[PDB]
RNA sequence: AUGAUGAGGUUAAUAGGUUCGAGGUGGAAGCAUGGUGACAUGUGGAGCUGACGAAUACUAAUCGAUCGAAGACUUAA
RNA sequence: CGCGAGCUGGGUUCAGAACGUCGUGAGACAGUUCGGUCCCUAUCCGUCGUGGGCGUAGGAAAUUUGAGAGGAGCUGUCCUU
RNA sequence: UGAGUAGCGAAAGACGGGUGAGAAUCCCGUCCACCGAUUGACUAAGGUUUCCAGAGGAAGGCUCGUCCGCUCUGGGUUAGU
RNA sequence: ACCGAUAGUGAACCAGUACCGUGAGGGAAAGGUGAAAAGCACCCCGGAAGGGGAGUGAAAUAGAACCUGAAACCGUGUGCU
């Protein structure tokens, strides 16, 4: 059928991780590990830990084969972001956002 | 300077239509049974046997 | 050659250290453009090693550092290390592309004597 | 260049098409094919050796060849532009000057020199002559130094004037 | 470069102490009116 | 600048090493001799040599993968 | 009186001080003289280079013609008639 | 939005062995480097627990962090001179 | 025929408090799960956080960042171009 994984504020930025989200979308289940281990991002050990909860959730809750499950969708959205403060010159001060995302990953057998 | 006019939300994803990365250019490894990357070392078992 | 990223003596010792190691070690997990430069230095040492004289000690001995292993680092050139490599002319060395690093994205390699 | 073969990744080797053309002349495959207008076509399109010992030493040539390069060679190197005064409290030293007038023109014109990549062009020579044609090295003498780096590519032909 | 705060708890106690404003009219029309407010502190 | 442009990818001289050169400096260390010593002469145009020229598969350009046609419609000859 | 988000800042009209002159005065020049912080990370058009997508009724490799565009275009002095 | 842009605050690091879910950065070692009328030892003002050990890695640290002047939990200051 | 959380007191909340200042003195933001904590036992991925089931419940997209949950803004998919 379909088995999602959600991992919520992941503290990454979002348009940081849909640079990587925009490669394993579509694709196979074991070339999207594949990439997501050998991409030089900073974003692939969080997308390798929810992908592998996606299939893990597939093959424990719903008992369908991890061998033909292919990432139906994959998707970053904000998240609440962690406003800072950082001292400019001559008195000033300018705002920093530390901010979040959302990363959500459905596997389907696409039956 | 500073912008005269703010970017449309158009011209900035036209802008960023080139802000793609490439996947890495792997292959599978005939030794670990699993994808390494080409011209490297095998992450999972040892070997390049080049 | 290509410049490292370093000031000149920097570089140069950067290269004498990394020289060093490698024959103590005969292995070591480095960034490719350090292992490309000194896969060039540590490559002309095994040449004076395998040469022998007294000359060729003192030019080594002006390329290479002070580490007891006890024997020498240059003890351990032309001494062990030169023997084993006798017969081959040239190519004593090699680099394995390990793959990026983390932190950096830097290409890290292995080098090593053949 | 090598003949055809199936690996065939580098360019040291024809490729098919190459040596369809080739073997029309029944000559091996070739680098460099460059086009000859202004000779009255009497040689045969069966491809005979072309040998040096068609030019004579005291005639007069000239030399195509592609310059040599220099990558974004900025203003003072590529124009020969002035540079600024250096130690009067300047702040100019070898940034182009002005690159227009003040809002009656209101843009820039075409063929405003600004920094760019410098060197590459299809450069020609004139009038040269030709020193010796040593035939049996193979090799001509030209009075003078032709367009382009060592080992690159030139096209010698006879003056236009 | 040096700045207009240089901290002594000597000084500070002695200019604007409890003392030095009970020692006064006006010191205690100022401890009055902070009492007033409602302040957690009255006194430096 | 990056990308691009070129030279190659072992059925291989693309780079590095090794061996010869060129050019550069200018007579290496060791020893012997002559001086009490600073030093001088021979051995010996010596020795060292980044980029330049050749040659040699000794190391590395492995094994792999991605893309990319089978050719529309009228009239005229 | 092209060009200071390309440069200078000498004079010009900032705060100091002084000369001649005028003003009872505070102070003003017809003046004159010495000293005196020149900010910016380029969004759009524009220009200079350099790439990718699609197109050119099959997919390519190579060689090209050239509509059009740009460059260059200066001059002296000696000897001979 | 500007934009994945300017910045990331003077300075030499290298390799090995670990610990680790994860190491350019944390620990140990060797080499190297820098100060040395001082980047060293001690004290007044000031701060007021930042001191130590075991545990941690949400936020802080201009990156990372298994670390810390951060967090949690227990401790630490002894005068007739 | 007064307000209903930007209102009403500066303060519906441990508020003259964080914080700011040498000082006199200035000064905020901060409400709502459910009828009842019945506040998620157990299993799986994970180092944890965080999830997916399984349960409580009338409802869990009421899961303590908890009544509804608008718009700016950020995305994924797709019909016409």
């Amino acid at each position: 059928m379909e088995a999602k994984a959600v991992a919520r504020t992941i503290r990454i930025a979002p348009r940081k991780v849909r640079l990587v989200l925009d490669l394993i979308r579509g694709k196979n289940a074991a070339e999207a590990i594949a990439i997501l281990k050998l991409t030089n991002k900073a974003s692939s050990p969080v997308i390798e830990k929810v992908l592998m909860s996606a299939l893990a959730n597939a093959e424990h809750n719903y008992d369908m084969n991890t061998d033909e499950l292919v990432v139906k969708e994959a998707y970053a959205n904000e998240g609440p972001t962690l406003k800072r403060f950082r001292p400019r010159a001559q008195g000033r001060a300018s705002a920093i956002n530390k901010r979040t995302s959302h990363i959500t990953i459905v596997v389907s057998d696409g039956k | 300077a500073v912008p005269k006019r703010r970017t449309s939300k158009t011209r900035k994803n036209k802008r960023r239509t080139h802000f793609k990365i490439s996947v890495p250019g792997m292959t599978e490894c005939p030794n670990c049974g699993e994808y390494k990357l080409s011209h490297r070392v095998c992450k999972n078992c040892g070997s390049y046997n080049g | 050659y290509r410049k490292l990223g370093r000031t000149s003596d920097q570089r140069k010792a950067m290269l004498r250290d990394l020289a060093t190691s490698l024959i103590i070690s005969e292995r070591i997990e480095t960034t490719e453009a350090r292992a490309k430069e000194v896969r060039s230095v540590v490559e002309k040492l095994i040449t004076l090693g395998k040469k022998g004289d007294l000359a060729s000690r003192r030019n080594a001995a002006k390329t290479l550092r002070n580490v007891e292993i006890t024997q020498t680092a240059l003890q351990k050139l032309f001494g062990e290390i030169a023997e084993r490599y006798t017969e081959r002319q040239g190519g004593y060395t090699r680099i394995l592309k390990q793959g990026p690093r983390r932190g950096d994205g830097a290409e890290s390699v292995i080098i090593e004597l053949v | 260049k090598k003949a055809y073969k199936k690996d065939a990744k580098s360019n040291k080797y024809a490729n098919k098409p190459a040596e369809g053309h080739a073997k029309k002349a029944d000559a091996a495959p070739k680098r460099f094919i460059r086009e000859f207008r202004n000779v009255d076509v009497d040689a045969y399109e069966v491809g005979q050796e072309v040998s040096v010992d068609t030019f004579v030493a005291g005639d007069v040539i000239d030399v195509t060849g592609v310059s040599k390069g220099k990558g974004f060679q900025g203003a003072i190197k590529r124009h020969g532009q002035s540079r600024g005064p250096m130690s009067h409290g300047s702040h100019f030293h070898r940034a182009p000057g002005s690159v227009g007038m003040a809002s009656d023109a209101s843009r820039v014109f075409k063929g405003q020199k600004m920094p760019g990549r410098m060197g590459g062009n299809t450069v020609t020579v004139q009038n040269l002559e030709v020193v010796q044609v040593d035939t049996e090295n193979k090799v001509i003498l030209v009075k003078g130094n032709v367009p382009g780096p060592k080992k690159g590519l030139v096209e010698i032909r006879t003056s236009i004037k | 470069v040096k700045r207009t705060y240089q901290p002594n708890k000597r000084k500070h106690s002695k200019v604007h102490g409890f003392r030095k404003r009970m020692s006064t009219k006006n010191g205690r029309k100022v401890l009055a009116r902070r009492r007033r407010k409602g302040r957690k502190v009255l006194s430096a």
